[PDB]
């Protein structure tokens, strides 16, 4: 990008990274808010989104995100980071 | 799983 002498609304989505023990819900809260104000066009930023979202997620969360895959949606990810999503299913642990 | 999906998540629930 370029041609911007001044456009510092809040172009800093790069600083929005999920801590190793940080809830994905709080991560997305800041991520989405900042990305919404990111100085880029929708298709441009959304292309980065799919990468950054997983990239700046911690290994543990990232492992969960990958186990779901692109076949699952953000809503699923939000619940996935919260545990398994639904206990009493496959009585292996609980 | 893009900004699109992020928007639909806050706006709707599917």
């Amino acid at each position: 990008s370029g041609l911007v002498p001044r456009g510092s609304h809040m172009t800093s989505i790069l600083d929005i990274r999920q801590g190793p023990k940080e809830p994905f819900r709080d991560y997305v809260d800041r991520f989405y808010k900042t990305l919404r104000a990111e100085q880029a066009s929708q298709e441009v930023k959304n292309a980065a989104t799919e990468t950054l979202l997983v990239q700046n997620a911690n290994p543990d969360c990232k492992t969960i995100l990958k186990a779901l895959g692109p076949a699952a949606t953000l809503e699923e990810m939000m619940t996935a980071c919260q545990g398994v999503g639904g206990p009493g299913h496959k009585a292996r642990v609980l | 799983i893009t900004f699109l999906d992020l928007l639909l998540y806050y706006g709707k629930k599917k």
